C-alpha cells in the first residue's frame, strides 16, 4: 500500500513540474527575444515596453517553482503509492500546461512585438491575448496545487 | 513615445482665424491656450504673424 517504489512518481512530479515550465518559458523567451532584439532596433523608445511576453514567460516557470517546491516538501522514503502519483500528476498538469501556455505566449507575443511598432494601438491587443495565454498556465496551477492538497488526505 | 527618436526641437505650425474658440477648452483664447494648456503647459509659444502683401 506504501511501497518503496513510491517516492520514484513524486521525484518525476517534482522534477516535471519545473522542467516543462522551464521549457514553455524559454520557448516564450526565446521567440519573444527574437521579436523584441529585431522590433527595437529602429523604434528603442518600446524597448521596456516590448518585455511584457518575456515577464509573462517567467510567470509560467515561476507557476512550476511552486508546484515543484510543494511537492519537493511533501516527499518521503515511507509515504504511499497513493500520493506519488497525485505528486506526478499534479507536476505533469502545472507542466504540460505551463509548455503550451509558453508556446502561445511566444507565437502570440512574437507576432505581437513586430506589429505593435507599425500600429501603436496592438499593444493593448497583445497584453490582452496574453492574459488569455497566460491563464492557460495558471490553469495548471490551480489543477497542480488542487492535486497537491489532497496528496496526503486520509493516508495510511 | 519610443516609434521615433527626438533630441532636437520639434516644430507644428498653424495658423487659425482670429475668432476662433477651442471646445477642448472652452472659455479660453487660442493664444492664452498654448501656453496655459498645451502638453501640459510645456508648449513654448512664438510668434509667427506676418501681415498683408499684395494679392492678384
Amino acid at each position: 500500500l506504501c511501497p518503496v517504489y513510491a517516492p520514484f512518481f513524486g521525484a518525476i512530479g517534482c522534477a516535471s513540474a519545473i522542467i516543462f515550465t522551464s521549457l514553455g518559458a524559454a520557448y516564450g523567451t526565446a521567440k519573444s527575444g527574437v521579436g523584441i532584439c529585431a522590433t527595437c532596433v529602429l523604434r528603442p523608445d518600446l524597448l521596456f515596453k516590448n518585455i511584457v511576453p518575456v515577464i509573462m514567460a517567467g510567470i509560467i516557470a515561476i507557476y512550476g517553482l511552486v508546484v515543484s517546491v510543494l511537492v519537493c516538501y511533501s516527499l518521503g522514503q515511507k509515504q504511499a503509492l497513493y500520493t506519488g502519483f497525485i505528486q506526478l500528476g499534479a507536476g505533469l498538469s502545472v507542466g504540460l500546461s505551463g509548455l503550451a501556455a509558453g508556446f502561445a505566449i511566444g507565437i502570440v507575443g512574437d507576432a505581437g512585438v513586430r506589429g505593435s511598432s507599425q500600429q501603436p494601438r496592438l499593444f493593448v491587443g497583445m497584453i490582452l491575448i496574453l492574459i488569455f495565454a497566460e491563464v492557460l498556465g495558471l490553469y495548471g496551477l490551480i489543477v497542480a496545487l488542487l492535486l497537491n492538497s489532497r496528496a496526503t488526505q486520509d493516508v495510511v | 513615445m519610443a516609434t521615433a527618436l527626438y533630441t532636437a526641437n520639434d516644430f507644428i505650425l498653424i495658423s487659425l482665424p482670429q475668432n476662433a474658440q477651442p471646445v477642448t477648452a472652452p472659455g479660453s483664447k487660442t493664444d492664452s491656450w498654448f501656453n496655459e494648456t498645451l502638453i501640459g503647459g510645456r508648449a513654448f509659444v512664438s510668434d509667427f504673424k506676418i501681415p498683408e502683401f499684395k494679392i492678384g
